[PDB]
Order: C-alpha cells, then structure tokens, then sequence
RNA sequence: AAUAGGAGUAGCUUGGGGACAUUCGUAUUCAGAUGUCAGAGGUGAAAUUCUUAGAUUUUCUGGAGACGAACAACUGCGAAAGCAUUUGUCUAAAAUACUUCCAUUAAUCAAGAACGAAAGUUAAGGGAGUGAAGACGAUCAGAUACCGUCGUAAUCUUAACCAUAAACUAUGCCGACUAGGUGUUGGAUGAAGUGCUUCCUUCAGUACCUUAUGAGAAAUCAAAGUCUUUGGGUUCUGGGG
C-alpha cells in the first residue's frame, strides 16, 4: 500500500519522496578545539583553522575524516 | 600535468595581468625591473636565450622553461603568432609567482 | 530450430573470441564452444607402478602424475564418446 | 531472389557454387561487351 | 666404445653430498685432449638427490663444468629450475596466477634472470569459489614482488644468494610483504637462468669449492 | 574552380604515361613540395632545394634530410633508439 | 656403490625411442629405437617392440657398467601431440623388470608456451 | 546517455526543505563577496559552487541568496564570454586533436573526435539560440586552441 | 653531382698548428648546419658523431664503416643505407656488423663508424617518368646509357 | 531543478577499450658445434620422402620469424568490427558517489559521413611455421577428391585500397509498466570475523532457474509480454514460387 509506508527509508536515492542521505556535521579537532562546519561526503581536502593540519581525507564515499575528532549532526 | 598547471596559471596571467612579449620589450622590462617573471620557449635561438637568462638573473627574477614549443606557448597566451619570450610585468590574481 | 539457447557455446557480452585447435583432429573451434577435459593421468598402470616402486631407490618414491588438458571439437567429442547424445527434455541437465 | 539466399531445405544445388558459376558467367559477358564496344 | 675413461663429478661446499656421479669421456688421443671435451658441459642434478632431502624434490639445479685437474671435475653453480609436474600441480582454476620476472646483477657481477610465480589464497570468510584479485591489485603485487627480488638478489655474493635459494627464503619474504595487499599461497621461484657469468678464475672457483 | 576530378599536381604530364605510374608519382610529388615545420624556429617554411637538402627560408639554415621528405621513418626510429639510452 | 645414467624415452605414435646417455646429456650410451627390433614396417609404436628394445638396451647397458637410470619421458611434441605414445608404458615396465635400478622419473615433453600454427587445415584432418 | 549504451542513474538531488536552514548564519553580502573573490582568483563556476559548499560550508546558494550563481556572476560582470560547459568541451576537443595530429592510426580516438565534434555542434546550436554567444561565432578544427585561449 | 647523399662541410681546428682546417664528411640523416660534430674514442653515442665500433651498444644503426681500420670510411656510403651492429666478442677486439646487402661481416673494434642512417633515404622510391630524366641521371655519372 | 539531458568534481574507480614506445617467454626453425650408429619420417594399410658425405635421436651456443597456452569462466572491456606477455608514455570510457553547475540544451533520423572481420588488390620490407596453386605417392571401376610427402601466392610490419560476411541475441532504437528466486562483475551504504576482512542494504552491468487466468503457429520468449479490450515516439524493411 505505497501511500505512507514508513520503513521505506532503506531504499535507493529516489524513493516516494526525494531525501538526501547526506548531511552537514559540526566537527572539532582533538587538541585544538575550535568549532568547524563540515560536510559528510566532502570532495576536497579539509583543514583545521588555526594551523592548517588536515581534518578529513576526501574519497568517493561518505569521506573518512581522521582517526580523531568528534561529530555532532548540524541539522537544525 | 606540471606543464598544464603552468599553462593554466599562464592563462590567468594572460587574462588579468600586465604583460609584454618579444625581445626588445623583454630587455626594457628587466632593465627597468618592471618584470616579475620571464617565460621562455625551448626553441629560442641560443644566444638570445642566454642574454635573457643573464639579464633576468642579474635583475633577480625567475626564468621558467615552457614545456612545449614556440607556437604552443603563443596559443597558450591566446595569440596566433609565435611568441618565444614574454615578461609578466604585473601578475594577475593568479598563483603564477611562486 | 533455434535448438540451443546459447548455441552450444558460452558467448555473451563478447563479439569475437580466439579459436583453439582440436587436439584429436586439428580443426579450428572457438574456446567458448570447445569441449575441454582436464585429464589427470598417471605415467603407468598400477602393476607397472608396483614394479617400478620395487625397482626404485629411496623407498619413499612416488610416481609422477601427468597434467594435460585436452580440447575437443564437437565431432571428435561425440565420436570418441566423451559426450553422449541425450534426450530433448534433459538437454539442460549438467551437475 | 530476395536477400536470404542459401537455406537448403528444398535440396537445391549449393548457393555459394551457384554464386561462383554466375560470377564467372558475368565476367565472360563483361569481357564480350569489351571486345564488341 | 673402448677408449673412454671415467671422471668424478664433485659439487661446491654448500651442498651436502658433493659427489653426484661419474661421467665417461671419449678418447685421450691428440690433438683433442679430452679435457676440452669434458669442460663446458652441463649437469642437471635433482636438489633432493644432492642433500638427500625430499622436501626439495621438486627443484633441480644446473651445475656447469668449468675446471678440471686430472681425474676430477669440481663444477660451478649454473641455474635453478622447478620440476614440471610440481608447477602444473599448483595451477588449479578459480585461483589466479601471478608471474613476475626481472634481470638483476650480483656483487660478484653475474647477471641473472629470475622468474617468480605466485598464487592467491582463499581465506576463511570468503565462501565463494572464485578468489580472483583486482587487476590493479595484481599489478601492484607484481611490482612489489619484482622490487623485493631485485633488492634481495643485488646485495650479496653469488654463493650466499644460491644458499638463500636452497631453503627458499625469497618466497617467504614475498608472501609476508604481499599479505597486507592480498593473501598468497605457494610462492616459488619457477626458473633462474644465468645470463652473463664473469670471466673465470680457477683460484676463486676452487677456493669456493674446496 | 575545381580543375581536375583526380589528377592534381601530376596534371602537367598530361595524357601521356600510365595512370598507375602517374599515381605513384603523385604521392611522391605531393610529399616532395610539402612545407615542413622548422624545429629551429616555428615557421612552416622548410623546403627542399636539392635532392637531400632542406632549407628553412626564415632561419636560412640547412637541415640534412631524406630524398622525398624532411624525415624518413628509418631515421626517426634510429633517432628514438639513440634517445632512449 | 651405485651409478646413474639418463634414459630419454621418446614415444610418438610411431617409434618408441630409448636413448640412454651420460648425466651431462652430451655423450651417448645406447640409441636403440623401437623399430629396430621388429621387421613389420608398422608397430614401431607397439608395446611388444618397445619391450624387446628395452630388454636389449638393459642387457647392453649392464655389460657397459652403468647400473641405474633416471627416466626422462617425452611425448611427440606441441607441433603434433602431447599424449605419451602407447609403447612408452611397455618400455618402462620392461626396464623395471630387467634388473636395472630405476631412479627419478621426469616428464620433459616439449610443450609450447605459445600456439604456433599446426598442420592440417582449419577444417582439420577429415579422416 | 547521449552516446554509447547504459542509462546511468548517478545524480544528486536537493531536499524538500527549500528555505535557508537555521544553522547557517552567514548573510547574503558576505557570501556574494566570497563567490566573487573565488571567481576572480580564477575558478570555474561548477567548481566554485562545490568549493564553496565544502570549504565555506554553504549548501545550496539559491536558498541562502536570492539568485543563482551564474546569474550573480554575470550581474557583477565577471562571467566568462564562452559558457563553461561549452568551454570545457572545446578544451577536450583540442587535446584530443593534439594526440591525433601526432599519432594517425588510433581508430577509437578518431571515432571519439567525430563524436565529440558533433556534441560541440549541438551545444553550440543551443548557445546560438540563446544570446550567450555571438551569432557569427562558428568553431573550426583549425582554430580550436586559439578559440578559447 | 655523383650520389644522392649530400656532403657535409666540416671544420676542425688543427692539432699542431694554429687555425681551422676543412674536411668533407658524408652526411647522416637528421644532421644540420651549425651542429657540433664530435669524433673519437670518448665521443658520446649521438647522431652524426664518429665513434669506434667497439664502443657501440648493440643494435645501434650506423654508417661509414672502415672495412679495415684507419681507412677513412669505405662501406655504407650510398643514400639511405645503414649497417647494424650485431655483437661484441667476449675478449673484445673484434666486432660483428651487418652490411645492407644481407651479408654479416666481422671487423676490428677500433674501426670507425658514424651513428645514424645515411642521408637522402628512399631515393629509388620515385619512378623516373621520361627518358630525359634518365639522360640527366647518367649525364652526371658515366657514359653507360642508353644500353642497347 | 524532470529516477530528461549535458557539463563538473571525487576515490591506491574500474577494465584482455585505443595508440605508440618497451620487454620477456616458449616451442618450431636455421646455422654453428657435440656424441652416437641404421634406419628415420610417414598411415586404415602403406608408398612418395629423408638417411653412411652420419638421418632420426642427445645437449649446448648464436640467429630468425611466429605465437603469447596453462591461469581462462555459461568472466571483463569495446559503437560495432574487435580486444588477452612486461613496463612506461600519450589517450579515451563507464559506473558509482555528489544539498556541484547549466535549464530543455532532447528522441529517432532520409541526405551525407566516420569506423568496418576474413579473403583479394597495389607498393616496399619481411618469409619461421602454415599453406588455395602445383607436383608427385596412394585409395578407388575412375579420384582432377578425402589420406600422405613436398611445395610457390597469401599469411607478418609499414603505406595505401577494398566496404562485403550465418558482419547472429538470425530479436531496430529510445521511453514507461509488469514476478519471483539463483548467481555473478563493478561501485556506495550500514552491521558482524581477524585498521583490514566479511555479510546486509542498494544502485549499474550481466547471465541463469522456476513461473506465467501473459504471449505466441508452435518451438519457445521476462520479452516474442502490457494486442480486435487494436494508437507512448520514431527510422528502416517485406507482400506466392
């Protein structure tokens, strides 16, 4: 009955209603501790602000961050 | 790839710098110190290349060898006549100078 | 007609393939169609092997095996009874 | 006839040979025209 | 016929048995002094039949005839080959062969060529019958294998390099390096050929021999 | 307007001689008078002045070359082989 | 004490060659074919012919004085066939029976890495 | 797909919420300035939007600002004479031709040259129908490097 | 006027007297006016240099072989020819080369040759269309024609 | 901002896609050695053939062209023809992922064009093996054939042509909708074996099995279905022998 099926979330991008599986993330760097806006699925290198040390390594999936760091979802 | 990167930078310079190409302009630019960077095609007659290199070295600016040939450096600078040597005398907002 | 769904050969997603040549008559045959038998064969019989072991040094001697792999064309394969005729319904049977 | 030549259900002589025989005949006619004209 | 004469075949110091047979050689008459006919021929010795150890039975060594005194031939190292049955046995479909090779030179200035084979391993969570690696991966594995072998070969004197071949060190090293990128299985050196041996010194050859 | 359907450069020979012979000449002559690019300057001015001798008009400089071209393929392969070492 | 020679056995679907030699290859001991021992102008492939040939070479080799043999088998070749011919088994059996000591046995059949084009047409031998 | 085979459903698609999301507090003026700077320093518009999204943290400039990025670039006057997509296609054509000029035997590269050349003509025809290209512009095999300079 | 290959005017500076002396070398293809030409045992393998055959790497293409040493070049001089070096003996001293006819020959190592193919390649590709061209060809050679 | 389209960006994405350079292996063959001694090749049976001036066979050096097995599949890539050794360089490609850009740019297409197996042609090299022609020996009442031995042209590279092939999924191409299960090659998402590995979910390739109160003249077909309940768009083609 495809009007309002709740557990359809698992289907491919292009469902009953479009919805991105991509979001923005509030991230901070271990030992430097400044807030940064960042994109889950970022496509080019991502630096920490005070001294440019890499944060996230881009690669063609969801992107792999670094071993460190802590991440809130930045959805309102 | 490295050459292509130079060519892209050069394309920016061509669009928004101040530049001049040809022997006499090159000599005046270096002599003045107006020049910031000299870009020389491989083909160039040896004696002229040598003089430009010496002048540039003397007036303390870089000389950079262009990967291809005289026509190609001209088409890279958007012109339909071969070029041999050009002097950037003011960079555009480009990453060229480093 | 159109007896064989895949024409007795494994061609899909491929325009062309190499011929290999039939070992028992030399004819050309496409590798996707050819009847391949990885015949593992011993250099001699058992009673021969027994006599060789008896004769041999070492006493832990072991006879060497033969590694061949023979490719047959359709005519040869059916003639020397590698592949039986079978029956119309059972033509998709294998293993 | 039409494009699908061959098909030997009828038992007619080999299509390729018929083609070879006819190609030879055509050559000979073409040669004769060359002498005449 | 009647004019032949036996000569004993000795092998260098590292091998255990060091008497791998007797060879007959034709007539002693001038101007062809028999020694010349004896010199330069080549011997395929099974490696097991040289140590007395059947775990090396799928390897054979080439030993070349290079120096003679009277009744004795002492020989030099000439190459290393795998027995064709063993090579076939390793090959079974659903696994994928990887073959490297390269040219390399010794500290002694022998130029050699090495042919190195390597097979994939299934490992336990895989299930699925086929185990083939990505082509990009096999290319990386092949380069890595070539790199290890040329580095290992280049280092030492020839006698030690040959000695290294005997308990098969090279394969173990190749497997350990490649494990991170892909699991491997029975990794051997299929063939070794000497390409350009340096000019002979009887002194050095015998001193190595004793 | 378009003078010949085929012949071009070899039209000077006229109705004389074999067509096949003329065709072979046509290929070599098209190659022969072709202006090569001069790798001593970047102009397309290199011409043949005599059997093996190729002058650039702009550079006033003589390149030694083939019979019918600035570069024969044999020489090009040899040159590359040397370069590689 | 013991001494080894190398017994090259070539079986083709005609002849079964027994050619035993010195350990270096170079320098023969006895070449004796299979065709030698039978006047039939067939049956150079035969087990029987091969058996006769084997016993005589074994007898001669014992007279000569090398006691024992390594066997190097060879089937025809990549340009014709990879199958060891019929009499090869017979020759091996006869040699073991004879009383010589039977050392390492190896296949050195000449295989082609490639596939250089073999004789008979694309449509192969039609016999 | 336009040429070859295969549908290829790779795509990327905006959420249902089409307003500015509350978390981003940057105002239009700052973002306008930033976009202009990136272009001026030499970057191509598709890259500028992507670069802006990741580095500066703005998804969907059309929600955070009143106007699409090509339009604002044009409004501030800085936008390229040849449209971006056409320009890159011409670049691809020039490179391909350079290879073919050196090497005359590559059948696939020549097949691709015909295919790409046709694609340029189709896109060019659309740009002529708009007023984003000069009417007497044409593209030629000869001119191609020089053309896009 | 004799041969298809052009001749190359080469200047050296004398080794026991002041000033410049001119020789005539036969030109390799791809060489040019204002090129520096080097001759000798230590000369680098590069086109149009003159080197002893003993110092070639194998499979190089050469011309101007001296059939025996010091003879100033006597094999491989006609247009578009070359020889190939095919081998160096283990004790050195001799070298093995291939003349363009199809024979293999063995020469002394210290014999000269010139790196690169002889100039004016492909000369007999072009057909001689008319009799007068043949007349002009023989006119600068030798009276030997028309044949009869 | 079209599960339309194009363009972009990203990943130690992918692959026997293309091109050029490059490199190695093996047999076969030639030449040079080497030891042997009578037959060896050849077959349904045999002969023609080759062999005491040492064949066949043994092993080694050097040369040469050819091919690149095994691994290798109801596998991969290519518009299709087609494409399988090594590394490099130059190239293209598709999928995926993408809160990146453009905003209908499209679909199929008479005209015209690009590529287009194999043979054949023209020209230079090149020439191992194979081998239309041809020559013999056989087989047969006969054999211009099947079989055998030898053997030009062609086969290979370069440079032109030729424009056809049962050039075959004998299934035009684009678009929506239908029904399961078994797999498999390529990505991406989650969870569970020792960062990595696996499995789950899901795309795009791609086959198979079962099922068609679907279809078909049946064979059979997940398209040949959604059709006298006949019309989603379009190019081409056929009309008894």
């Amino acid at each position: 009955n495809p009007d309002p099926v709740e557990e359809s979330k698992k289907h491919k991008l292009k469902r009953l209603i479009p919805t991105p599986n991509s979001y923005f993330m509030d991230v901070k760097c271990p030992g430097c501790l400044q807030i940064t806006t960042l994109f889950s699925h970022a496509q080019n290198v991502v630096l920490c602000g005070s001294c440019n040390i890499m944060l996230c390594q881009p690669t063609g999936g969801k992107c792999k961050l670094t071993e460190g760091c802590s991440f809130r979802k930045k959805i309102e | 790839s490295a050459g292509d990167n130079i060519n892209a930078k050069l394309q920016l310079v061509m669009k928004s710098g101040k530049y001049q190409f040809g022997r006499k302009s090159c000599l005046k630019a270096l002599r003045t110190g107006k020049g910031k960077l000299v870009i020389v095609s491989s083909n160039c007659p040896s004696i002229q290349r040598s003089v430009i290199e010496y002048y540039a070295m003397l007036s303390k600016c870089g000389v950079h060898d262009y990967h291809g040939d005289n026509n190609d450096l001209g088409t890279a600078c958007g012109k339909l006549f071969r070029i041999s040597c050009l002097v950037i005398t003011d960079v555009g907002d480009s990453d060229i100078i480093k | 007609p159109k007896k064989r769904r895949n024409g007795g050969r494994s061609k899909h997603n491929r325009g062309h393939v190499n011929p290999l040549r039939c070992s028992n008559c030399g004819r050309c045959v496409p590798k996707d169609k050819a009847i391949k038998r990885f015949n593992i064969r011993n250099i001699v019989d058992t009673s021969a092997q027994r006599d060789i072991k008896e004769a041999s040094v070492y006493s832990t001697f072991q006879l060497p095996k033969l590694y061949i792999k023979q490719c047959y064309c359709v005519s040869c394969a059916i003639h020397s009874r590698f592949v039986r005729v079978r029956s119309r319904e059972q033509r998709r049977v294998r293993k | 006839h039409g494009a699908s030549r061959y098909k030997k259900s009828r038992a007619k002589m080999r299509w390729k040979w018929k083609k070879k025989r006819t190609r030879r005949l055509q050559k000979k006619r073409r040669k004769m025209r060359q002498r005449s004209r | 016929f009647t004019k032949k004469e036996w000569y004993d075949l000795k092998a260098p110091k590292m091998f255990l048995v060091r008497n791998f047979g007797k060879t007959l050689v034709t007539k002693t008459i001038g101007k062809k002094l028999a020694t010349d006919s004896l010199k330069g021929r080549i011997y395929e010795v099974n490696l097991a039949d040289l140590n007395n150890d059947e775990d090396q039975a799928h390897k054979k060594i080439k030993l070349s005839c290079d120096h003679i005194i009277n009744r004795d031939c002492y020989t030099d190292f000439c190459g290393l080959s795998i027995t064709r049955d063993k090579l076939c046995s390793l090959i079974r479909k659903g696994y994928t062969l990887i073959e490297g090779h390269t040219d390399v030179k010794t500290l002694d200035n022998y130029h050699l060529r090495m042919f190195c084979i390597a097979f994939t391993k299934k490992r336990q969570n895989q299930t699925k019958s086929t185990c083939y690696a990505q082509t990009s991966q096999i290319k990386k594995i092949r380069k890595k294998m070539v790199d290890i072998m040329t580095a290992e070969a280049s280092k030492v004197l020839l006698k030690d390099l040959v000695k290294k071949f005997i308990p098969e060190s090279i394969g173990k090293e190749i497997e350990k390096q490649c494990k991170k990128i892909y699991p491997l299985q029975n990794v051997l050196i299929r063939k070794v050929k000497i390409l350009k041996r340096p000019k002979l010194d009887i002194s050095k050859l015998m001193e190595l021999h004793t | 307007s378009r003078r010949t359907k085929k012949v071009g450069l070899t039209g000077k020979y006229g109705t004389r001689y074999g067509s096949s012979l003329r065709k072979q000449i046509k290929k070599i002559e098209l190659m022969q008078h072709a202006k090569y690019l001069c790798t001593f300057c970047g102009k397309t001015a290199t011409k043949r002045t005599c059997v093996g001798i190729w002058k650039c008009k702009k550079c006033k400089r003589k390149v030694c070359g083939g019979a019918w071209s600035l570069t024969t393929p044999a020489a090009v392969a040899a040159k590359s082989t040397i370069i590689r070492l | 004490e013991l001494v080894f020679g190398v017994a090259h056995i070539f079986a083709s679907f005609n002849d079964t060659f027994i050619h035993v030699t010195d350990l270096s290859g170079r320098e023969t001991l006895v070449r004796i074919t299979g065709g030698m021992k039978v006047k039939a102008d067939r049956d150079e492939s035969s087990p029987y012919a091969a058996m006769m040939a084997a016993q005589d070479v074994a007898a001669r080799l014992k007279e000569l004085g090398v006691t024992a043999i390594h066997i190097k088998l060879r089937a025809s070749g990549g340009t014709k066939s990879k199958t060891p011919g019929p009499g090869a088994q017979s020759a091996l059996r006869a040699l073991a029976r004879s009383g010589l000591k039977i050392g390492r046995i190896e296949d050195v059949t000449p295989i082609p890495t490639d596939s250089t084009r073999k004789k008979s047409g694309r449509r192969g031998r039609r016999l | 797909r336009m040429y070859g085979k295969g549908k290829g459903i790779s795509s990327s698609t905006l959420p249902y919420k089409r307003k500015q999301p509350s978390w981003l507090k940057q105002k239009p003026s700052e973002i306008e300035d930033a976009i202009i700077k990136l272009a001026k320093k030499g970057q191509t518009p598709s890259q500028i939007g992507a670069t802006l999204r990741d580095n500066y943290g703005i998804p969907q400039v059309k929600s955070v600002t009143g106007n699409k990025i090509l339009r604002i670039l044009r409004a501030q006057g800085i936008a390229t004479t040849i449209p971006e997509d056409l320009y890159f296609l011409i670049k691809k054509a020039v490179s391909m031709r350079k290879h073919l000029e050196k090497n005359k035997k590559d059948k696939d590269c020549k097949f691709r040259l015909i295919l790409t050349e046709s694609k340029i003509h189709r896109i060019s025809r659309y740009y002529k129908r708009k007023k984003l290209l000069p009417s007497n512009w044409k593209y030629q095999s000869s001119t191609a490097s020089a053309l896009i300079a | 006027p004799g041969r298809g290959a052009p001749l190359a005017k080469v200047i050296f500076k004398r080794t026991e007297k002041y000033g410049k002396k001119e020789e005539l070398i036969i030109a390799s293809e791809g060489m040019f006016t204002g090129q520096y030409i080097s001759c000798g045992t230590k000369a680098p393998l590069s086109v149009g240099n003159i080197l002893p055959i003993g110092k070639m790497p194998e499979g190089t293409l050469i011309c101007n072989l001296e059939h025996r040493t010091g003879n100033r070049g006597t094999l491989v001089k006609a247009s578009g020819c070359y020889a190939t070096v095919v081998g160096q003996s283990e004790d050195g001293k001799k070298t093995k080369v291939r003349l363009p006819s199809g024979a293999k020959k063995t020469i002394d190592a210290k014999a000269r040759a010139m790196v690169g193919v002889v100039g004016a390649g492909g000369r007999i590709d072009k057909p001689i269309l008319k009799a007068g061209v043949a007349h002009h060809k023989y006119r600068v050679k030798r009276n030997c024609w028309p044949k009869v």
